């Protein structure tokens, strides 16, 4: 019940400054007891594929923290992550590919299709995602 | 806590609502609506996707429409989020091919119901087409889906899905054109003629948006029907055995032979014998698609009752250009001015390769019939005509048979070429009678007539000028300011064979 | 059991002007590494990966296809037998993939495997050689991922 | 004899016999003659031309040959008599289902494949009307045909009324009031709303019924006045009407919002004029939104009534009605988008003009936009715009009174002196839909972005660059905020209409400045496809300049694509062989080196490739290079009328291949 203004700002906020301020407030408030991050799953999924850089980075960090606190929610970020890898902007796909190792370690059940789409984007799209998938395969043994 | 606990069962709740029971479905739908109004994320996109993903009868679509009408008074912005969530689930492992096919066909039905009508989509502002037009980048890769159901559903959806306020993006436009031509070719391969309506409609709708899109559509359609693949659809195309029979049957001397040269006895030796029927109908469908693409709109009831739409000169010019680029990419003699006859003795290899390309794929001739419709279009596709005429001249010069019927394909190609270059507003009807009387003419006589054709085309060259526009219609009329010596040669050829071409004289 | 000695002439079999000898050497080394695990085997496998990577830029398309069609399961088995090679192989694969990404876009095709980037694997005929090479690369990467993850 | 005697009917009757004994060449010749005579002006019985075309088509399909293009050109838009004559000719051949055994299959196939088009079902019914079909189409099979014809264009009926499962007359009070308020929430028509509200007020005590939905968010600017009414019925009615109208305007439901606002205004006519003016302003905003989005984005000209209404409303400002900040920027954007530059700052310049920043910025922008046809070197309004823009996006306190970090303009949102904030201008530009205004703002921002912002000298050039280069107080400005806002403006102006080569080139330059080469090449190819039609023609010299090609070479060089670099080094006015030889020397290319040699028309590059392949012992590619050199198209001795055409063709092919590669 105490998270009403934050949700209202995340839903009614349209400018970059308000969303950035709300995300920074949530990040600084989630230092200890990150269970509250489980109450902003939909907002983080919507702000994950954002055109901004700082807001997208904060959303990715919050999502990774929430998945590390409770891995059971790691299966809920499957579609919204794939949309980050299949976008025609070249901006969010870079952050998605950088966070690919941690998300693949936290998933442990859908890492195959994640790495498959990563290699497909790296082959068709002009880039070199060698180190990321290498670290993913080394950690997954 | 009741709604907070029921929020984690929206899937099974929608599954029970879609059972179409007596009274339980109404109460469950009201519960779904109250749960969507209560919670802050509103569960709008998720519930709408769960409803539209497993809908088979129009009752489920009506229930979804009622839910949206009940939620639109309290919430806002449900279609974009629902479509985004559904597409993100489709691109992921969720939403199995049957589920996504059902969702796509339900979305297509909703768009179709929103397009027509004056009371349904008017009393309930939803904008299905406007909300679906913002997802053409995600709906494009679904046209080439390996599952036929999902591909057909996406084709039926994109055939009626409108475009956004902006025209289109070049990347999105090229992707849509490629996906559409791939779906058209795949449906012609699998379904055939009666299963291409969606692809033709989509291509005709997106080709009339911009000249660049039309040119890209025409180029890709021409290049796809002439590639090594999909060309048989329109026109057509180790030691044990060596040890059991060794030692030369003597076990004391060497082998009888001295080795092999290559391999010998080529295994494949396959000949094109697919089918005769149902092959020309694919060409008919392709020509109908091309006509729908080039014909400018179109549909204003011209004339009194026999309005015939003209062909756009730019579209036919692009078709001729891509045809020339596909047949012979050479440019050593691509000038519009016809060189002299002796000049044809140096580029015999190009003419022979053009003749081979024409004999391997007859569809090219049909494509010429599309270029000969527009008057100024055939003036650009002159390299193909020149090469074909030179090849025919070289064949008739080295023909020992006294009758033309010994070479049927060459005579057919000669008549077809002359008819094409005559109906393209380039030759008088005397040439139309010449290719008619070609049926029973001597080989050297046909060669001399084609040489007179070459001379006339060298004198009166096909050029973009001398095709002034008319204030009546869009047709380009060519006013001949005809050939004296050419008509004299034709009359002499006709008079030397009066004993068989007597009735053909009175026609001209 | 006397096949390990073949390692002692596996590099000599690689330095041959015939592509068939090189392909056979790569496959034999792949089988020897999936059977025997030795530091010498790892060194010879690394040398094979290097000589396969340096052959991508000195072979034409008609030869690149015939040389990289049979030798991809060799890389799969090299990954299955030698974990530390993973990155290298991946990089190599990426390179080859990008090469194919430039070979398909050169000439017009019939299936257009470029838009197929947003596709998933489905468990479990006559086409274009470049498209066949792309599909083989994708399949071998899928098998490598499934082996490493499971 | 009939054709020469100007008797087309006799010729049509003689040609419609299909005796199977006639030269098809003569028939095609007379058909082309009739077509040429009908298309050359003064058509002579074009109906007979269509008739003989139909006879030729049916003869061709009965003999077993392809269908000509004239049949499609004529049947693109058929009608009743056309299909009637087609069916009459199709049923008047020789040996009518007596001893043919072969023409029946061709007839069936033609009748099956002729219904592929004909989107109108009336034509299909007319086809299936004569004898219920022609030759019955192998009856017991047309079921799937009519099924697919009906499924091609289906039509279903859905419901709009919500699920009102509550039974009437519940013989109670609580459930009755619940059903009544549920119907009120689900009600849109103002008459039903008023009836339900007056019934609730009559059946219950003096309790308020406006707080029955937490989704009706009324702004606090009008909330203090909407509650200052003695009678509860009137205030409840006006509150519900205003809330529903605002919600409908948010959901783009102007069809009901107009009626709601009209009913509310009619009810307020008897009340105080304060709420009357409030509802008038709300109706003005709704009409602006409708004219901007409802009537269509391709508007031609407003009816000059709402324009005069907005002008008067902005000019009077007599009463003390609380103005909303959104309405001001909305009407300013409405006046700026419809090319109202005639209303400059010279009119009403001091009567509360400097107070509202929206109108001030709009007037200054309209004044600085019309200075382009003013070739005099004055640019005073441009200087004022540049100064106010650099002063808005700068920190007010250079001593960092807030904290030690640099979160003043990014997080604190303060220290943004001027007329507006850094985010209000974003919302103001997002309401602007005008190519000239948008490109002027984008040029201003991109000029303010490349002024000593980094060390590298990758200055992204622009067409309209007349802004002053002197930057006062280069430390108070925020380069990060400028980059963020210029990226947002580029994204917005690309979402408006991506068919603009200048904005695509600007986006590609911005991506290249941020070490994004793949997206830079993507947007470069996009601009190339915008200017020239999918590279079918030569690109204009101003769209693809030397700098653009050099940036493409820089992008492809660091992208491990060296053969693409060598090919792109030929698009310049002077071929730079140094960078081409430097790129071709690498051995880590990712661009199918042996597959791009056909796009090279330069003898020097091919000679260097042959030398490099011979030096490294690569005979397989050396032979390909020699074979490419030995082509007749390129000889370095042509009269230049052949080399240019081959070069243009190779340019088109390479650009199309690169466009198929990316995006």
């Amino acid at each position: 019940a105490e998270m009403a203004p934050y949700m209202k700002r995340l839903s009614r906020g349209q400018t970059v400054e308000d969303l950035l301020e709300v995300l920074s407030d949530i990040d600084e408030m989630s230092r200890r007891r990150p269970e509250i991050l489980s109450f902003f799953s939909t907002n983080l999924q919507r702000l994950m594929s954002s055109a901004e850089e700082c807001c997208r980075n904060l959303a990715f960090s919050l999502a990774l923290r929430s998945m590390q606190n409770s891995p059971s929610i790691a299966a809920a970020f499957l579609p919204t992550f794939m949309y980050c890898l299949g976008s025609q902007d070249f901006e969010v796909v870079q952050t998605a590919l950088r966070n690919l190792p941690e998300y693949a370690l936290l998933c442990q059940e859908h890492a195959a299709v994640l790495l498959h789409r990563a290699f497909l984007v790296g082959m068709y799209g002009q880039m070199d995602p060698s180190a990321q998938i290498s670290e993913a395969l080394r950690i997954l043994h | 806590p009741f709604l907070d606990a029921l929020k984690n069962h929206v899937g099974e709740l929608c599954g029970e609502t879609l059972r179409l029971e007596r009274k339980r479905f109404l109460w469950q739908h009201q519960l779904l609506g109250l749960l969507s109004v209560y919670t802050r994320p509103s569960c709008g996109p998720e519930a709408l996707g769960h409803l539209l993903s497993r809908a088979r009868s129009p009752e489920e679509l009506s229930l979804a429409t009622q839910l949206y009408a009940g939620l639109v008074v309290s919430l806002s912005g449900l279609l974009p989020l629902a479509f985004r969530s559904c597409l993100a689930r489709v691109h992921a492992g969720t939403l199995q091919p049957p589920f996504t096919a059902r969702f796509l066909r339900n979305l297509a039905l909703l768009v179709g119901w929103e397009q027509q009508g004056g009371e349904g989509p008017a009393a309930l502002g939803a904008h299905f087409g406007e909300s679906a037009s913002a997802h053409l980048s995600d709906l494009a890769p679904l046209l080439l889906h390996p599952e036929e159901e999902v591909a057909e559903a996406a084709a039926s959806l994109l055939a009626i899905c409108p475009f956004p306020s902006e025209a289109l993006s070049p990347s999105q436009l090229l992707g849509l054109v490629r996906a559409g031509v791939h779906r058209f070719f795949a449906s012609l391969r699998l379904h055939g003629p009666p299963g291409v309506a969606s692809a033709c409609q989509l291509l005709t709708r997106l080709s009339q948006t911009s000249p660049a899109g039309l040119k890209a559509v025409l180029q890709l359609l021409v290049e796809g029907a002439l590639h090594r693949g999909n060309t048989e659809l329109f026109g057509g195309q180790t030691n044990r055995r060596h040890t059991a029979a060794v030692p030369g049957p003597g076990g004391i001397w060497s082998v009888f032979h001295a080795g092999v040269i290559g391999r010998g006895l080529k295994p494949p030796k396959f000949v094109q014998s697919r089918n005769q029927q149902e092959v020309i109908y694919n060409t008919q469908s392709l020509l109908s698609l091309l006509v729908h693409c080039c014909s400018a709109p179109g549909g204003t009831e011209c004339g009194e009752c026999w309005g015939a739409p003209i062909l756009s000169p730019e579209a036919a010019k692009a078709v001729a250009v891509t045809l020339v680029e596909s047949v012979c990419p050479d440019a050593a003699g691509a000038e519009l001015a016809w060189p002299p006859e002796e000049h044809a003795r140096a580029t015999v290899e190009r003419d022979l390769r053009i003749g081979r390309r024409f004999r391997e794929q007859p569809l090219l001739f049909e494509l010429l019939k599309l270029v000969a419709a527009a008057p100024p279009a055939l003036c650009y596709c002159s390299v193909l005509l020149r090469g074909l005429l030179a090849a025919l001249l070289g064949h008739w010069e080295a023909s020992r048979h006294p009758d033309t019927t010994h070479s049927p394909w060459h005579l057919e190609a000669s008549c077809t070429l002359v008819a094409v270059m005559a109906e393209g507003s380039l030759l008088p009807p005397a040439l139309g009678n010449m290719h008619e009387v070609f049926s029973q003419l001597a080989p050297f006589e046909v060669r001399l007539l084609l040489l007179s054709v070459w001379g006339f085309l060298r004198e009166h060259g096909p050029l973009p000028q001398k095709f002034i526009f008319q204030s009546e219609r869009g047709r380009f009329i060519r006013d001949f300011s005809e050939g004296g010596p050419h008509l004299a040669v034709l009359h002499s050829v006709l008079h030397r064979n009066i004993d068989r071409l007597g009735l053909f004289s009175g026609r001209f | 059991p006397s096949m390990h000695i073949c390692l002692d002439f596996i590099p000599e079999l690689i330095a041959q002007p015939e592509l068939e000898k090189q392909i056979f050497a790569i496959q034999l080394l792949s089988h020897l590494c999936i059977q025997y695990a030795l530091p010498k085997s790892l060194s010879v496998a690394r040398l094979a990966v290097n000589v396969m990577g340096t052959l991508l830029t000195v072979l034409t398309q008609a030869k690149r296809y015939a040389f990289f069609m049979p030798t991809l399961p060799s890389l799969v088995s090299f990954c299955r037998a030698f974990p530390p090679l993973y990155e290298d192989i991946m990089s190599l694969l990426i390179q080859i993939g990008q090469v194919c990404a430039s070979d398909v876009a050169t000439q017009t095709r019939d299936i257009d495997p470029i838009i197929t980037r947003l596709q998933q694997i489905k468990e479990k005929g006559s086409m274009d050689p470049d498209v066949q090479l792309c599909h083989c690369i994708e399949r071998t990467v899928i098998e490598i991922i499934n082996m490493s993850v499971s | 004899l009939r054709s020469g005697n100007y008797q087309e009917v006799i010729q049509i009757f003689i040609e419609d016999n299909l005796t199977l004994s006639l030269p098809v060449q003569f028939r095609q010749s007379v058909l082309r003659e009739l077509f040429k005579k009908a298309q050359q002006g003064n058509e002579a019985l074009d109906e007979i031309c269509f008739k003989v075309c139909a006879c030729n088509t049916v003869r061709d399909i009965l003999e077993g040959r392809t269908i000509s293009v004239q049949f499609n050109q004529l049947f693109l838009r058929p009608n009743k008599e056309k299909i009637d004559f087609l069916l009459e000719v199709c049923s008047r051949s020789v040996n009518l289902e007596k001893a043919s055994e072969s023409l029946k299959g061709n007839m069936a196939a033609f009748l099956k494949n002729v219904c592929l088009g004909l989107e109108d079902l009336q034509y299909v019914f007319m086809i299936s009307s004569h004898e219920l079909f022609i030759t019955l189409l192998k009856d017991e099979e047309r079921k799937l045909l009519v099924d697919q014809m009906r499924k091609r264009s289906p039509r279903v009926n859905l419901c709009i009324k919500p699920v009102t499962s509550f039974y009437d007359i519940p013989a109670s009070a609580s459930v009755n009031i619940g059903q009544l308020e549920h119907q009120l929430i689900l009600s849109v028509d103002p008459w039903r709303i008023r009836q339900i509200l007056i019934e609730l007020h009559g059946m219950t005590s003096e309790r308020q019924f406006w707080t029955v939905s937490n989704k009706w968010e009324v702004p606090s600017v009008y909330s203090g006045v909407i509650l200052g009414i003695k009678d509860n019925l009137t205030r409840d009615l006006v509150y519900i009407l205003m809330a529903k109208g605002l919600h409908c305007s948010t959901v783009k439901d102007f069809s009901h919002a107009k009626q709601l606002f009209a009913a509310c205004l009619e009810l307020v006519t008897e009340f105080s004029p304060k709420l009357r003016q409030v509802m008038l302003n709300e109706m003005l905003l709704l009409d602006i939104h409708t004219h901007e989005a409802g009537t269509g984005q391709a508007g031609e000209r407003p009816p000059s009534d709402l324009i005069s209404r907005v002008r008067g409303y902005l000019e009077m400002r007599l009463p003390d009605i609380p103005l909303r900040q959104v309405i001001a920027e909305e009407c300013v954007a409405f006046m700026l988008n419809w090319r109202e530059n005639e209303y400059l700052t010279l009119q009403v310049p001091a009567f509360l003009l400097q107070s509202n920043p929206y109108v001030k910025l709009g007037q200054l922008l309209a004044a600085t936009c019309k200075e382009l046809p003013g070739p005099k070197e004055s640019r005073r309004t441009a200087k004022d715009l540049w100064e106010v823009v650099v002063q808005i996006c700068s920190v007010s306190s250079q001593h960092k009174r807030g904290n030690d970090g640099r979160v003043s303009l990014i997080k604190q949102r303060e220290s943004t002196l001027g007329i507006m904030y850094r985010s209000e201008l974003l919302s103001f530009i997002k309401k602007l839909r005008e190519p000239l205004v948008l490109t002027i703002i984008l040029s201003l921002f991109v000029k303010l972005h490349n002024v000593r912002e980094d060390i590298v000298n990758d200055i992204t050039a622009e067409h309209i660059s007349i802004w002053p280069s002197s930057i006062p107080n280069l430390q108070s400005v925020d380069f990060e905020a400028v980059a963020i806002t210029v990226k947002e403006l580029v994204r917005y102006t690309l979402s408006i209409n991506p068919n603009n080569h200048s904005w695509l080139i600007i986006q590609a330059d911005i991506y290249f400045a941020t070490n994004q080469y793949s997206a830079a090449l993507h947007y470069y190819l996009q601009a190339g496809a915008v200017c020239s039609d999918f590279f079918n023609k030569a690109v204009p010299p101003d769209v693809y300049t030397d700098q653009v090609i050099k940036r493409m070479i820089k992008c492809c060089s660091l992208l491990n694509c060296h053969t693409q670099v060598a090919i792109l080094c030929q698009f310049l006015r002077e071929i730079d062989y140094k960078t081409a030889f430097k790129s071709l020397q690498e051995q880590n290319s990712h661009d199918a080196m042996d597959s791009y040699y056909d796009y090279i028309w330069d003898v020097t590059i091919l000679e260097y490739l042959t030398y490099l392949h011979h030096k490294r012992g690569e005979t397989d590619k050396r032979q390909i290079a020699i074979k490419a050199i030995g082509q007749t198209e390129l000889n370095a001795s042509n009269p230049e009328e052949v080399l240019q055409l081959a070069a243009q063709r190779r340019k088109k092919k390479f650009l199309q291949a690169m466009a198929k590669l990316y995006f």
